[PDB]
RNA sequence: CCUGCGGCGUGCACGUCCCAACUGGGACGUGCACCGGCCGCAGGAACAGCAACGGAGCGAGUUGCACGUCCCAACUGGGACGUGCACACUCGCUCACACAU
């Protein structure tokens, strides 16, 4: 679709239409992958996930 | 059919076959509310109101045997005075 | 023109193991000598999903180039469960030029046939010994 | 940073869990109060109650509609009840905020939320530059007539602000993001944008990236997060991924003013009596008449929405009375204590 | 550990006792500043749901209640200033304290249709000035201006400008500068209510041997409002009222107009029970029976301010009890109607329910 | 009719003759001034200065100048056109 | 006109005939501009000063 | 210099020419001067003329204080659809147009004479 | 007795014409502001009450989406066959009627 983004240093999203970012770096897509309620992956993603460092948990905790 | 009429507003600009005219008299038309000349001369239908609660436009729809080139800068348009409505109502 | 060490760079964090740019070379023309036999090589994300899915066995080829990863981020489990060996590519528009449609996909799964049962083999052979992260 | 077994004093008061944040800063009353061993702290609820009290920040997809995401997310949960705050089109992605529960309760009180949007629009014709759509934009600011796309009750909408954040000539495509109140039609925004620079437009894509005091970088997550959450919480039993998920609800709360009110007060208060000063341990600047604040327990939760019947100082100039009237419970009955009728007279 | 970490593990709630609860109350807008440290007579009333605080006023009471401090323009008269002010606001009633001659700016304060009450106790209130003059003939050097200034610090003798001499003081005097080619100079008074500073000037001028006059004139204080509190323009207040009535803001007026309070804010103040704040309004003088709080160095004789627990200004009034005897009594007049700005019926009657009344 | 000592001769800002007064009564405007000859030399045209020690500017005929009288000359005025102090004061 | 001023660090203003202040910026003159009632140009004048962040409720307090 | 005098100007002093721009703006004042109808300077002429609906190229000074005398116009002349631009001085203007009197502001009509200069600079400020 | 209200030709701005700055000059029309005491009208005669008998929680009224299977010509848009999923008042029930040591 139209709507790409990139970040800044503070992680806030700049939003384009340019494939490419100012840094050279491509822009992330800005809409959620399509979820269908009838998912029987929950376990592979998140083994992969895990892998590469990518879940919710591993991330550093919020400041609530 | 018209049996009264009153200055709706002045002239603005066109957009493909529409003809935007800036509002002077506060009160908000209607919707599908015919838009007249002078003479009672029915020329379109309102489509779309927008702008500012006290400097607006509308939006006619020229239908039978009209254009859009056919007004002119400065032209003045009518509207019934029994189809429209307060500012008030649509404000809080 | 784009190289093969910032096109790689390009990628997301999860393309690994990504073939190297010999290894890349193969995967190309694997895909494009085996586009010959239409149903032997399949394409798309559902399709190759599906058969995955029903258990067809090859290589399954990624695009190193995805975003959101939630799209494609179980397939590799499902390779690895399955026994299917896998490995990414660094751009989609490659492999697109490699089917020679302009149109690049996420995936490609490629089956052995006859005709390319030497090339087969032998991109499949590097794969493995690339390893698994 | 801070070692697991610090005192809780040890940490800034500007660093408590989100509606303690700042108590000090709070004008006290009093504080002579009997701690009761009932309650929890918002965050360190049980896994049963936490989901039952807490709200989902979703990324909502492209296709599904905003009353089928959250339909899904009840299935997903198993929970009995789960509502949403603002209704965003089948085609339309971006903040979705989604009760859980006892949480649902606040869904009417986050109808009236500003909304931010980022609106993808197409024109018909072309401009001779960028500055033509930029001062159009200006010009579509304030309070606007609006129509609801495809009832028909003109309506007026403010748009506090806009932005031109980017364009195309080629494709004649632009993205604005806008600030807007709850309700407005950015569909008929962009048409009136098109129709305003004299060449016609449309909205193609839309994102809300803000819905409240709620946005993309606050802890956002997908459906897949749900959903992956669920299946460890099922299959192994682990509430991390599920606890990052799901959020209290008093993070729906922290914009509003505080009036923390004594343990023996709290069960009274969840059984529909008005909040009184002889109960009120500490109350917040800027609390004025016929406005909607938050009743705290001394453990951050939230007892309930109330509207204020007292100024801040008339509560620092009073001993008794009405400081705030109910309007919506969120605690439920019997978390507390009954103990209404014991106080220094008893008479 | 991480904060968050810290936070969904640690306790993290109020401690039982601390043994102090002392309010800060410095900060409070307008006449709630320090509002704990004013003697607490009682704590006993029932508050009542009328009426708003002075700065969370709707619009349309914010407007009628409400002053501006207006940077004059050059040209006008302050009268047109006020009737432009009344047409742009659509107000039935404006006025101002101080009278700018048509070609002085400064500042001007100008009351909306409530506030005009305050117009009478607003006429006494010192003038800070600005002043340009030109002398007829060259002086020495700038040590004689700077003494002939020096001369005129005191109960000075004015006529007013083109009969009745007046007295009336200038009480600091200042000579910013003197450009002797031209034989200009700028200087700063501080002055009392109704002197004419152009009679200064050629007095100024009399006093050097060389004869002087006022080329310019520019108030830079009327009482306790000056050129950093929150003056604004003319231009100001058309835009303000532009946007309220046709994006429906009100963030812009509310930034023009200020509450009456403000005027206010110099006065020792008696809070009064909401009881009590409809008998003010119809004339009834102050009693004791209904006084919350009150400000020390009250004196006999003295105009202070009858305040709501809101912060709304109820009355002017004339103190005639000291904070001593208010402390030490329990009935009788503590103040004298002056000027009742609140209007009536804005909190119900409720006068004539008590004990002794009945 | 009769004459009281205004004060003495303290400058000259152009025509004006400035007499400083010593006296505590402060006359009325234009009125007339007069030596000790009971000769009139002008009429009063401005009273200026500090409420107690103050001065007065007097604006003279063209029979006169004023450069005519030396430092230290001596005024003449009315008894009968001097205001109370008390009156003036607050 | 004659009058003018400059601001120092405290932000009060300080008087003076001259056209450039000690520090080299020009003096900003001390009356304001003239006002005509019948004025048509409130939202030009809005537009222009929220554009540049001079208007008074961008300030803040 | 060129650098300070648009350092001393106002914040609204926005687009602003550079060196190079404002001795062709310089050039085209001097050049319009010459035919006294097209060429509108002060205030009260160049709001009046735009209020009528006279088009060219409006040119500001952005050393004037208060901003309120002005502020409104450029709003105004993107309204209407008139190019304008800022200048570091008013003096500059002023001795551009042959009067050590200096000028807020002017509007530049088109004439023949200087056809290619008024669309040089109309086009340079159009790309800013 | 107290309070509120009312009475007891100069300049300014705009528009239009002549001349020789953020201007001063002239003319023509518009609007706008100005050159302490007594009386009349209206409100009230005020010692400033009220530490719970109206609140809360439930229920009712006032076409698209996802999956699977096939045809065809990207993280796709099309068709078909089936699966599941979404589309302020009153009236009743229950709880207490709470000033929080």
């Amino acid at each position: 679709m139209y709507l790409r983004y990139y970040l800044n240093e503070n992680g806030d999203r700049q939003y384009t239409l340019a494939t490419i970012d100012p840094y050279g770096k491509p822009t992330i897509s800005a809409h959620p992958a399509r979820f269908s309620p009838e998912d029987k992956y929950s376990r592979h993603r998140i083994i992969i996930k895990k892998r590469f460092g990518l879940l919710l948990t591993q991330q550093p905790e919020p400041i609530l | 059919p018209p049996e009264s009429v009153i200055p709706l507003g002045h002239y603005g600009w066109t957009v493909q076959d529409d003809l935007i005219c800036k509002v002077d008299i506060e009160d908000v038309p209607y919707f599908n509310a015919p838009i007249f000349l002078e003479n009672k001369e029915q020329i379109g239908k309102i489509d779309e109101i927008f702008g500012n609660l006290r400097d607006y436009f509308v939006s006619v729809k020229m239908g039978d045997n009209f254009k859009a080139n056919s007004f002119k800068d400065g032209q003045q348009f009518y509207i019934d005075p029994a189809k429209l409505l307060p500012l008030k109502r649509f404000l809080p | 023109p784009q190289s093969y060490d910032e096109k790689v760079d390009h990628c997301s964090v999860i393309a690994k193991p990504m073939a190297p740019k010999k290894l890349s070379k193969k995967i190309y023309k694997l895909i494009k000598k085996s586009t010959s036999h239409k149903n032997y090589i399949r394409n798309g994300l559902k399709i190759v999903q599906k058969q995955l899915r029903l258990g067809e066995k090859g290589i399954v080829f990624f695009a190193g180039d995805i975003s959101p990863i939630e799209i494609m981020c179980h397939l590799p489990a499902v390779c690895e469960e399955k026994d299917i060996p896998y490995c990414y590519t660094p751009s989609r528009k490659d492999i697109g030029a490699a089917m020679g449609t302009m149109r690049g996909c996420v995936m490609v799964l490629v089956k052995e046939h006859d005709d390319y049962k030497d090339l087969f083999d032998e991109v499949r052979g590097e794969i493995k010994l690339l390893g698994h992260p | 940073k801070i070692e697991p077994t610090e005192s809780v004093t040890k940490l800034d008061t500007a660093y408590w869990p989100l509606l303690l944040k700042n108590f000090d800063r709070l004008n006290v009353r009093t504080n002579h109060y009997t701690p009761l061993p009932f309650g929890h702290s918002p965050l360190k609820r049980p896994i049963a109650e936490y989901v039952k009290a807490g709200f989902i920040n979703v990324d909502k997809p492209s296709n599904p509609s905003s009353h089928e995401v959250v339909s899904w997310i009840k299935r997903i949960l198993k929970v009995e009840k789960t509502g949403h705050s603002g209704t965003l089109d089948p085609k339309v992605t971006g903040c979705l905020i989604v009760c859980i529960d006892r949480a649902t309760r606040l869904v009417k009180s986050q109808q009236n939320a500003g909304k931010e949007y980022v609106a993808v629009f197409s024109l018909h014709s072309a401009v001779e530059n960028v500055k033509k759509v930029t001062q159009g934009l200006e010009k579509l600011r304030g309070a606007l007539f609006q129509r609801p796309p495809l009832k028909r009750q003109l309506r007026v909408r403010s748009v506090y602000d806009s932005k031109l954040l980017d364009f195309d000539k080629d494709r004649n495509i632009g993205v604005f993001w806008v600030s807007c109140e709850a309700g407005s039609y950015i569909r008929t925004m962009c048409v009136h944008l098109g129709l305003m620079l004299g060449v016609g437009g449309q909205m193609i894509e839309l994102r809300r990236v803000r819905s409240g005091i709620q946005g993309e970088k606050e802890g956002m997550v997908t459906m897949h997060d749900i959903l992956d959450a669920q299946w460890a919480y099922e299959n192994h039993k682990d509430e991390s991924y599920l606890r990052r998920v799901i959020k209290p609800l008093e993070g729906l709360l922290v914009a509003h003013k505080r009036i923390f009110i004594k343990d023996s007060a709290v069960n009274a208060v969840c059984y529909g009596a008005k909040v009184l000063l002889p109960g009120i341990l500490r109350y917040e600047d800027g609390i004025e008449i016929d406005q909607e604040i938050v009743i705290v327990t001394t453990k951050g939760e939230a007892v309930a929405l109330a509207i204020a019947l007292m100024t801040t100082s008339t509560m620092a100039s009073c001993d008794h009375g009405v400081a705030a009237k109910l309007k919506r419970v969120i605690m439920e009955r019997d978390t507390y204590p009954r103990k209404w009728g014991l106080g220094p007279k008893a008479s």
